[PDB]
């Protein structure tokens, strides 16, 4: 679906829509991962144990974000020139069938590999960020 | 009219009502004994040297007292520390046993206030039982029924429910305390000396916590408290409803200088495996029995003093007090904590004599019980151990509770009688200054600014 | 006040100034908003209590930021105009008199509704996201 | 060390490496503070314990960055000169020499002071923030 | 007696047990620093920088 403000139970319909339609309206899942929906007894401990691992997980994506140079962004464009092998150079064709649903099957084994190069590609800014350039 | 575009502002400082969790800080290095006290924690310990203060101006905001949300705080959090405490301490089921009394004689003397009772305990094996005896020094000791003998006693526990020890480790003070709120909220202050409980203050300062509240507790009569700043100052939900409880703030305090003059010795009662009972043994000096002194010209000037300023409020009425109506031991008699003894003071001559408000040594017999169905009213009965020795009390009377006879007298004349036996309203009349507030910081506002243009940097404005 | 060394309790007088007073030193609140001040008893399971909802307040306040595009910035202008039913278009001439604490009482019922505008501007970039100019 | 996958132990060895090359591989670290390797009982608290502060810890350095304007980035400049009495004005012909263990000790009673100037180099921006070149 | 000393076992305290292999450790917190001088120049109206 198009649009933002709806309800986090109002956009994921996009799990089965194209990756195209799911990339817009992006921010309501960004929203949910906080705050959801929350004598001493199970209740009680379990508002300490869940809560603390849910900003603990948060906390996880949005620092990923930080050094790969996307902070605070969407959607982001990077520097790494993208490897045929991972996946065919034709998924522009392509992602108007595949849902994300269906696109993290292919990359499953590859992830952890590519957050190498996108940790390199901000090294690339990271040598580039010393020395001299910089009169401004 | 003019063209505006809106500008986010997080880090605005604006706040709205809220309630929280506050967190406890106690007064300089109290923190380093704390560890060994109840009614203080173990240990309220502070980061800073707090607490601090800043004024805000032009800022008015409303307050009340008695919706407060502090007060209820503090109660829930006092007594559920007054249960850690007291849990892991010797439990005094094994002393419900027929006990036999008689006169407790003393050095060429014999004492009215308490009863020599002795009774079988057992000893460190379960199959074998010693006589012992002590001096429970109360004769509240209700007479065991079914019997025509009158020599046959009970400990009055075991007819409710069973009780526990004060363990000598810990210690009964009121050090004072501060409440502190967490990140995100603002403690408020009212510095508007005139503020009768209710209603706006145009007076407001912001503090990182409370000033040093200290944890008393006493029916009839607010003991080292906080004195208002200017006058006298009286506090009621509604005076005309003749419900509700009259809390007033004295301008200086009388000092209640008094003792339990008895030379009292402690005896250690074996009644289990790790496990002993300490009861008052004997008595080794001359008997005087307790009493407490308060001077009758400043306390008279008190009566006058206070006798106008409810005058104010019921005008052309002249003011009398007069004795408790009735209740409990607890709220009939003037009831404190000192030095470890529970006193119950009869109040002989703090009641008593017509005070118009227009000018137109007194002695208190004093009662002490060991068993105590707490101040709370309702809950765990606590047996307080004896300390040995000569004790000793200077306490600042700060406030005094009233409440007051509807409603058909006669139309000059108005009868006021103390009150007491909830514990809110003794911290209600220290607590009354403060708010917590939840920090919003907000957002958007129009401003001249203009749209970000295809994503162009722009600092100025 | 003016500065910005201050104290937490140094500023807060602008509670009472102006909008525009009280728009400088606007960063010693987010400073105070992340600690502040803080066997088993009850201000034990309190400092365990009360810590992890200042936490939480404050991920909560910057999730807004990192989408609306204000991240990192303590003002921000966004590309909403103004519409004059939620105020008068001439604040601009009125900040001067009120402050912070009394304009809030205006906006009270319109700033759920105009959070959805500052989405919704965010999503006219997003919109602009994946058709023509990044091919750089 | 050249190389920034690695292990946040591939990296600590610049401990003692020059203060220069230590610059190189910045990221590890920030990867590294967040979670790391983390009926009841003592190691169950300690997970409450030892997590929740873990987590306030790396909100008070983040927020630091934010407010002076260097968010998101590892290296920032920041517009502050320095002064030499906290330090002889030839750093540059010594970081080759010194670790970054070593600097620590030239600047322990200035860093607290010098958290002003960095605050104070913001307000020349939050000076102009307000006054002309928005209307653009 | 000057030559001579005499040397006797001992116990009672856990901790010198465990002080016995616990001995080779620290704990020490990671605190990224306060700054440090470089000759960098001060940013021109918020525009962004590559080396320096």
């Amino acid at each position: 679906a198009v649009g933002i403000g709806a309800v986090f139970l109002g956009f994921l319909g996009a799990a089965g829509s194209t990756m195209g339609a799911a990339s817009m309206t992006l921010t309501v899942q960004a929203r949910n991962l906080l705050s959801g929906i929350v004598k001493l007894t199970v209740w009680g401990i379990k508002q300490l144990q869940a809560r603390v691992l849910a900003v603990e997980r948060y906390l996880r994506d949005q620092q990923l974000l930080g050094i790969w140079g996307c902070s605070g962004k969407l959607i982001c464009c990077t520097n790494v020139p993208w490897n045929s092998s991972w996946s065919n150079r034709n998924l522009s064709e392509i992602w108007d069938n595949m849902t994300w649903l269906q696109w993290d099957k292919e990359i499953s084994n590859y992830t952890q590999i590519i957050y190498g190069l996108l940790e390199e590609s901000q090294n690339q800014q990271e040598k580039n960020e010393q020395d001299l350039l910089a009169l401004d | 009219a003019e063209n505006l575009w809106v500008t986010v502002y997080y880090g605005v400082p604006v706040w709205k009502e809220a309630k929280t969790t506050l967190f406890c800080a106690s007064d300089a290095r109290a923190y380093e004994k704390e560890v060994h006290n109840v009614w203080a924690t173990h240990a309220c310990v502070p980061t800073d040297p707090s607490p601090q203060e800043l004024v805000l101006g032009n800022v008015t905001e409303n307050f009340n007292m008695w919706k407060n949300d502090m007060v209820d705080q503090m109660h829930e959090d006092i007594i559920s520390l007054w249960d850690q405490s007291l849990k892991p301490c010797v439990k005094l089921t094994p002393l419900c046993v027929t006990l036999i009394c008689s006169n407790a004689t003393v050095k060429n003397g014999t004492v009215e206030e308490m009863k020599n009772c002795s009774f079988n305990t057992t000893t460190e094996i379960r199959d074998k039982e010693k006589k012992e005896y002590a001096l429970f020094y109360k004769p509240d000791i209700v007479p065991l029924s079914e019997t025509n003998n009158t020599s046959e006693y009970r400990l009055i526990n075991c007819n409710t429910s069973a009780c526990t020890q004060a363990c000598p480790k810990v210690t009964f003070e009121p050090i004072p305390i501060h409440y502190c709120a967490p990140a995100g909220y603002a403690i408020l202050k009212c510095n508007d000396e005139t503020f009768n409980g209710t209603g706006p203050c145009s007076n407001v300062s912001t503090v990182q916590c409370t000033h040093g509240i200290r944890p008393v507790v006493s029916t009839q009569l607010l003991l080292n408290g906080s004195l208002a700043e200017k006058e006298i100052v009286i506090r009621s939900e509604n005076l005309t409803n003749n419900a509700k409880i009259i809390i007033v703030h004295l301008h200086t305090p009388v000092e209640i200088v008094c003792t339990r003059p008895n030379n009292n010795t402690r005896k250690s009662v074996r009644i289990g495996p790790g496990q002993t009972f300490y009861a008052t043994g004997d008595i080794i000096g001359d008997i005087k029995q307790a009493h407490c002194n308060i001077s009758e010209e400043k306390w008279n000037d008190t009566l006058q003093k206070v006798g106008i300023e409810l005058q104010k409020h019921f005008p052309n009425k002249t003011i009398k007090y007069n004795q408790s109506a009735g209740g409990d031991m607890e709220i009939t008699t003037h009831s404190f904590n000192c030095g470890g003894e529970f006193f119950y003071c009869n109040t002989s001559n703090l009641f008593n004599g017509t005070y118009n408000g227009t000018y137109i040594t007194i002695t208190l017999q004093c009662r002490i019980k060991q068993i105590i169905n707490m101040w709370q009213g309702v809950g765990r009965c606590m047996y307080a151990p004896p300390i040995a020795g000569n004790i000793t009390c200077r306490s600042n009377i700060t406030g005094l509770l009233l409440t007051r006879d509807g409603g058909t007298n006669s139309n000059e004349t108005e009868t006021f009688r103390p009150a007491g036996g909830d514990m809110r309203d003794n911290w209600r009349s220290e607590l009354y200054k403060y708010k917590v507030v939840k920090i919003e910081p907000l957002g958007v506002a129009p401003t001249r600014c203009k749209r970000r243009v295809v994503g162009r940097r722009r600092r100025r404005r």
